[PDB]
């Protein structure tokens, strides 16, 4: 029952398809100094996820 | 103490009379200096203050239409250039050492 | 008074985007 | 379980605070926080959108979004602004300029840092967050520009994480910006490849549910932002009430999206009827499957029958049998074939929940698919390539530090995403 | 300015005289919170 | 049929009353 | 337990009034020493002026 | 929070600020003593000091005791800051270059500290409002000295110059040419939004729609600062579309040149004809766009309209605004150039303009001030550069700004860079 | 009875607040199903 | 298990004030020396940190060290200064002159003789004596300088009693001494090799608490000190009172200093609440962890996301659950791996007492050995360099009798701990 928080599991592979052991987590990330307009996104370029066909559970 | 090791990167105090009966001194401006946060610092602020974005220096990415002239009228040489006794000086490379978010 | 340049007077309904997709 | 909302600019903070108004409203929260709700129904799954307090009252899990103070000014101080948790307002100390540039490179970079705290503590304070939710307007500057960044931001940090935009989509007629395209392609970019639905509201059908359907004498922006907030309140209203047909915004994403670049809606609500028009209406499942897809009730302005519809859903609210509506919404399908794709098998799928809105005896709200979306897409691409073509207003965006090619590379991914919609349109078995 | 002094510092008496006065009016309408307890305490006789 | 009577007289009585506003207005 | 953490509460909350009602009062006490000030400066106007 | 900075320069700066500091009073309840009789709204315009005092965040300058004297002998004495309301010792004498270079340049810095204390005071700065006419001295040389040492030290903050023009037939002073010319370089290019208030366009409008035979200019300065308060009505109060000072100027400047933009008020109707008429959205919205309707003296119709920003108060409605302006579309007597299809920035506010007691303006529940940029504007333009053209032919009145001190190369200069601007208003007007 | 909130003084409660699945208006047990929750 | 307290300097006269009044607060004993609580507990374990009498006096176990007579006039006529025994007072005539140099040789030495006497005299008044406390400022004369010297004289004297120090640590923005560089420079590499664990005050860090956090208006330094008091007070609960889980100063330091140079540690307070927040706040552990683990929470100017965290232990303070202090102490372990240094599993130790401070439901103090403290040493060691390098204000220091190599070591040895930090951040397993 520790570590479930977050996930779509009542009880504890590690623990669920959500990542329970993300390093960011709460504490963040020195983001707001790196976005920058020189470096943007390009064609197809957005994060992997599940709902665009990217198999992220592997 | 020579004005061009003393105004690199400020505007010369111009003395003037008026406001005085004596030997003028100065007067101050709002120019501030671009974002230099301590590195690794929280973002540390103890009350409201004046967010040096929104003063970005003019001559930031200003075009250089007219052959290699960022300046486009004579006024730069009584707004933004200075001839700091045997030197010439421009804030036109305060443009270029700033970010477009006002930092160093 | 500025000089009198002619423009037509267009006052029609604006009765716009009338769709109905068919039910029953 | 729970989505955690976002409000942007300063229509997404107006339509924001009003949906909130619209939530309070059958959740019995009092602008102050204190519950009194009539039944625990309201209570049951009152954690979706509201956290609660020490004293029995329950608190929005809403961050707001703006470098205008003025739009959290008139939120905080309106009947409702009690609710909000103070923190959770960001604001700067210079208004976005309307500049997609500088509400998302130099203005709102400089600000995100906050928001990103805040919306983490309240993304990760909850016991399973179902989605993210953002409502902005694309023709804004800060409401766009930040809006993007901030999906954009959070998309990374929850990839498995349902994110949508109740995009407030602008128009010429309606142009009360003039860097209307600029903004609009700059923000739809990121849209397609950040925002797994990205659902569009157009202020000309708004309007003109305000004449056509509503026939309202003196129409205001609270009644179009409560039209957009019944839009947000039905295509949630089955996580946070029970339904003989549950579903969630994954299993609407799903069902809507066949293709990952296709996840731009249609929206509708019904039953709208002018006041006085609604004693001769004999409202039931029939009326309110017609009023779907009439045109008085479409929520954006565009013309479906020179486009094709890949998929709907149909989130009914209110006490009705299923017997009834999966026929009627099989029977439009079977007649209007020559609207409808033909390669996807019953492209609409619907939903039921048992609480309907307050006051009302049955809702539906309708989120569509349809690929006549890529006739505005291809008509704001046209001004855009006209006002690109002459520096129109580019040296504003420019002087922020976008590059030239930035805007070649927006309006690339525009062209690809209506060529993709021609071709799903036209395809054939 | 001795009238505006006088005026002055009477004026600020009087508002120190009704902070006093609340100060002095209780706000303990309620049962005392028993914050001395130990986890030990669950256990009895 | 009774029920749906009474849903008929909430209904009517919320709008008329909204008429009633309206014309203040 | 629920009463006893409800007690607490009533205790809370009731300090926070307390607290909010001083805030109020220093508050405005602020406000009237300015204006205390104020009048010193201008009834110290017109002594100069006269 | 959510302040600007109001800057008057010269003699129609001054008056035009009593005008709008006497009716930013009347709307904000403040007496001219400096006191009240969420109404914390004046903010963006007088800040509150601890004394319940609204000290309002102006500065006046003219190199003239006399206007500023007067101000400081008007009813409004105690409401001013002694400070912050400089006077000068002698005037510029219609002489930009006795403005700019050798007495303005010795109080120039004053102004910059005055200016920074307010800026200091404030802390949601979004601009300043410099208030000023090129057709004079001070108001040329100095307000031009003043905005290009603005632009060094606050950077990109909006500094929106309303200016006074000279008029096409109707002058002042016969070195108006010359200083309009002359001060069109810093309305160039330390200006981001530079707005037309002739005195020809407003007495027209005066002497056909306020029935008044004999209007002076106490009611074109009452007439200015209503044109003000409307247009910064918007972060002022509460209103449908909330718009900014840099939210609207960078909807109305294209092109960094192109920048100069005319202005238009309705309904401005006297009170003997106000109720005579259907003062409605589209009403109003039509005769803005009528040529004797503006306070610019250039029939629009002469060139592409490129943006018109409209700014509505009172019981204004979004759909009775958007139907006027799908009108105004359908009427394509005005016609906007090809690459700005949208052409429109609609911003509304829930407060109507309240009405100066004593005044010629009458109580509306609605009112509207446009504010376009157009190729249109080219007129009166090229009309001041024929003037100064014929003037500067053979050197008449030359040697006064040589002799005070600047150059001929700078007169030289001016009439080429103002031919420039000539050329691309025509060139951002051709079809693509 | 008049209902806790103004708004739904106007409104039918007990056939409207009643899932299909499923009259008092209260359910069973709040701390240990669905009311569950810290403090 | 005593605590025998010292001030030295204005700033640790003023915390130790603060602290003084809390815990006597705390325990139930009024100024005149009596006690009048309403119950025993307080009573049981009074003798940490107050000295009985035969006229049933409780008088503090406190040294204070300042040598302006000034601020011993200030505490004494405190609201508590007539608690402290009348000749623990001891104050020099000629002050420190904001000299670290002055404060540890030249004016320290001579009267440090008889504070060693009168702590000597208290120490050995106890039964069995957990250790001495500190609490000073880094930038200033005599507390800084007089304050290392007694460190060492007691490091000398009591090897086995844990030393505990609050530090209270300079920063530019704040900077209200030229020579902060110089006495900070100094003062580290004292309390490097003599204290046991030396935890840091930064006034930016305080103000951004009462700024951001608890919105004062006009918070006098009084209220600046609360804060620090508090957790002066919590640190040590869990002696004064019985709990579920137990520790102390010695538990503290063997089970947060993993290597004996690395024993600074950042430290705050939760919870931490506005007027305004207050209605839409709550007393619950969530809420504590999210507010201990809240960068913007800790009183030091030292941003954790630029580095990684050794150690650290929660002092929980209320009645409260083993479950909820244990599942999300792991949950910010496992959703903050990249912030939690992988080489010492469970780097998160919590203790919970059970006797809450007053007016609070449940509390919790932070204390952080993060690596980003190397950041506040690097900065005000440059500032050191960048003054050494002309010889700045070192007239002071050499005319009071110190040597250039004195400096070079101080700044060698801090160039060592802030070398020591970066590299065991950066390394791996
Ligand atoms: N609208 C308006 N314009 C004015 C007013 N007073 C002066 N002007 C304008 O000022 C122009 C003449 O310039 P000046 O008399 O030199 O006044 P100035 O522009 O302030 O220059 P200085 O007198 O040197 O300060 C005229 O063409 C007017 O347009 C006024 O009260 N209202
Ligand atoms: N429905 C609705 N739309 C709005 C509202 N306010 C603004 N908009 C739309 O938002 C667009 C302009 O957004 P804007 O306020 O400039 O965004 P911002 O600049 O980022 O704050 C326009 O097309 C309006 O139609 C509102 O209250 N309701
Ligand atoms: N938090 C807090 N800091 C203080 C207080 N008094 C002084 N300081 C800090 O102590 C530093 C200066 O110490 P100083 O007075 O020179 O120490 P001394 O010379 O030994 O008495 C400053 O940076 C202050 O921020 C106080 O009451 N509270
Ligand atoms: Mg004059």
């Amino acid at each position: 029952t520790f570590g479930i928080h977050g996930t779509s599991a009542v009880v504890a592979t590690d623990a669920s398809v959500h990542p329970s052991r993300k390093p960011i987590g709460t504490f963040g990330r020195e983001v707001g100094s790196t976005v920058t307009p020189e470096i943007f996104l390009r064609k197809n370029e957005g994060p992997l996820t599940a709902s665009r066909g990217a198999p992220t559970v592997n | 103490f020579a004005p061009e090791e003393l105004y690199k990167n400020c505007p010369p105090p111009v003395l003037c009379q008026p406001g005085y009966d004596f030997t003028p001194i100065s007067y101050n401006t709002f120019l501030l200096n671009p974002q230099d946060p301590p590195h690794g610092v929280r973002s540390v602020q103890s009350n409201f203050m004046h967010s040096k974005c929104d003063y970005r220096p003019r001559s930031y990415l200003r075009p250089e239409e007219v052959t290699g002239t960022s300046h486009a009228s004579r006024h730069c040489h009584c707004n933004e250039v200075f001839q700091l006794g045997d030197h010439t000086m421009d804030f036109a490379c305060e443009g270029t050492m700033v970010d477009h978010r006002n930092r160093l | 008074a500025a000089e009198h340049i002619p423009d037509p007077y267009n006052d029609k309904p604006n009765r716009g985007r009338i769709w109905h997709f068919r039910t029953g | 379980r729970e989505i955690v909302s976002c409000q942007a600019g300063q229509c997404g903070n107006q339509i924001g605070s009003k949906f909130w108004e619209v939530i309070s409203d059958e959740h019995g929260v009092d602008p102050t926080g204190t519950y009194q709700g009539d039944s625990d129904l309201q209570l049951e799954r009152i954690n979706v959108y509201f956290d609660e307090s020490s004293g029995g009252r329950y608190v929005p899990r809403a961050v707001l979004m703006d470098l205008e103070p003025g739009t959290m000014d008139s939120v905080r101080a309106g009947p409702y602004g009690q609710l909000f948790r103070p923190d959770n307002f960001i604001f700067g100390q210079s208004g976005a300029g309307n500049n997609w540039a500088k509400g998302h490179y130099t203005e709102g970079a400089e600000l995100i840092d906050s928001v990103l705290d805040v919306c983490r503590k309240e993304a990760e304070s909850c016991d399973c967050l179902q989605g993210f939710q953002l409502s902005h307007s694309l023709g804004g500057g800060t409401g766009s520009g930040m809006g993007t960044l901030l999906i954009s931001k959070l998309r990374e940090e929850y990839p498995d994480r349902i994110m949508m935009t109740f995009s407030v989509i602008p128009s010429p007629r309606v142009s009360d910006t003039v860097v209307e395209p600029y903004n609009t392609t700059l923000s739809v970019h990121q849209l397609v490849e950040n925002s797994d639905e990205s659902m569009c509201i157009d202020n000309e059908a708004l309007y003109d549910i305000c004449f056509r359907t509503l026939k309202l004498t003196t129409p205001t922006f609270g009644d179009l932002n409560h039209l957009v907030a019944a839009v947000m309140s039905g295509v949630t209203c089955c996580l946070r009430f029970p339904g003989q047909l549950n579903s969630d915004l994954r299993k609407l994403a799903v069902n809507l999206v066949p293709f990952p670049r296709l996840h731009f809606f249609m929206m509708g609500f019904a039953p709208l009827t002018s006041r006085g028009s609604q004693q001769y209406r004999g409202l039931s499942v029939a009326e309110l499957t017609q009023q779907m897809f009439d045109a008085k009730n479409m929520m954006q302005a565009a013309d479906p029958r020179h486009g094709r519809y890949l998929t709907a859903s149909a989130l009914f609210r209110g006490r009705m049998s299923t017997k009834e509506v999966d026929e009627q919404m099989l029977n439009v399908q079977n007649k209007n074939s020559s609207y409808f794709i033909e390669w996807i098998p019953n492209n609409i799928k619907s939903s039921i929940c048992d609480i309907p809105p307050k006051g009302l005896k049955m809702s539906v709200t309708f989120i569509g698919n349809n690929t006549c979306i890529q006739e505005m897409f291809r008509r704001v691409g046209e001004q855009f390539t006209g006002m690109f073509r002459r520096k129109a207003f580019l040296h504003w965006y420019t002087g922020e530090g976008m590059d030239e090619m930035e805007f070649t590379e927006a309006e690339s991914n525009m062209n690809d995403l209506v060529s993709e919609y021609q071709q799903y349109q036209d395809a054939t078995v | 300015v001795l009238a505006a002094l006088r005026d002055g510092q009477a004026k600020e008496d009087a508002l120190k005289g009704e902070l006093d006065n609340l100060g002095a009016t209780p706000y303990a309408n309620g049962a005392a919170p028993d914050t001395f307890r130990l986890t030990s305490d669950d256990y009895c006789d | 049929v009774e029920e749906k009577k009474q849903w008929s007289l909430q209904e009517n009585m919320q709008l008329r009353m909204a008429n009633a506003l309206d014309r203040q207005r | 337990e629920q009463e006893r953490d409800r007690a607490f509460d009533d205790r809370n909350e009731e300090v926070n009034y307390r607290l909010y009602e001083v805030e109020q009062k220093v508050a405005e006490q602020r406000r009237l020493m300015e204006k205390n000030g104020a009048d010193f400066n201008r009834a110290l106007a017109e002594q100069q002026r006269r | 929070m959510r302040e600007a900075i109001c800057i008057h320069i010269g003699q129609a700066g001054c008056q035009v600020g009593n005008a709008c500091w006497e009716l930013f009073c009347l709307e904000h309840g403040i007496q001219p003593d400096g006191s009240m009789p969420e109404d914390d709204a004046f903010n963006t315009f007088f800040s509150e000091t601890g004394a319940g005092k609204h000290v309002p965040r102006c500065l006046f300058l003219d190199l003239e005791p006399t206007v500023v004297d007067e101000v400081r002998t008007g009813t409004y004495r105690q409401l001013f800051n002694p400070e912050q309301l400089v006077s000068g010792k002698e005037d510029a004498a219609n002489n930009y270059a006795r403005g700019h270079y050798t007495i303005g340049k010795e109080i120039v810095d004053l102004a910059l500290d005055r200016i920074r204390k307010l800026a200091d005071n404030c802390t949601g700065l979004q601009g300043f409002m410099v208030f000023h006419a090129v057709g004079g001295g001070t108001g040329s040389g100095l307000g031009a000295l003043l905005l290009e040492r603005l632009s060094v030290d606050y950077g990109k903050k909006s500094k929106l110059g309303y200016t006074v023009y000279p008029s096409p037939q109707v002058s002042t002073a016969v070195v108006e040419p010359y200083n309009c010319v002359l001060s069109t370089h810093s309305l160039l290019e330390h200006t981001d939004v530079a707005t037309m208030l002739d005195n020809e366009a407003i007495y027209d409008l005066t002497r056909r729609s306020l029935d008044i035979e004999r209007p002076s200019y106490t009611n074109v300065n009452r007439l200015i600062g209503q044109v003000v308060s409307s247009l910064t009505a918007s972060l002022r109060f509460d209103g449908a579309l909330n718009v900014d000072l840099t939210e609207f100027q960078t909807n109305l400047v294209p092109y960094p040149r192109i920048h100069f933009v005319l202005t238009s008020y309705a309904p401005v109707v006297s009170a003997e004809k106000a109720y005579h008429e259907q003062l409605s959205v589209a009403d109003i919205t039509n005769s803005v766009f009528e040529p004797a309707g503006m306070l610019t003296k250039c029939d629009p119709r002469h060139g592409k309209y490129m943006s018109c920003c409209l700014m509505y108060r009172g019981d204004v409605v979004p759909k009775d605004v958007n139907a006027a302006i799908a009108t105004i579309k359908t009427k394509r007597t005005i016609q906007f150039v090809d690459w700005c299809p949208t052409g429109f920035k609609c911003g509304i506010n829930y407060q109507p303009p309240t009405v100066v007691p004593g005044g010629d303006l009458a109580k509306v529940q609605r009112a509207v001030c446009m504010i376009a940029n157009s190729t249109a504007i080219a007129e009166v333009f090229a009309r001041i550069d024929h003037k100064f053209d014929l003037m500067y032919s053979k050197r008449a009145f030359v040697h006064w700004y040589v002799g005070e001190g600047m150059e001929e190369g700078e007169f030289s200069e001016a009439r080429e860079d103002l031919a420039a601007l000539e050329k691309d208003y025509e060139e951002v007007g051709a079809e693509s | 009875t008049a209902p806790n909130a103004v708004d739904s003084t106007l409104l039918r409660l007990a056939p409207a607040y009643e899932s299909t699945c499923h009259h008092e208006m209260t359910l069973p047990d709040k701390g240990v199903t669905w009311g569950k929750s810290r403090y």
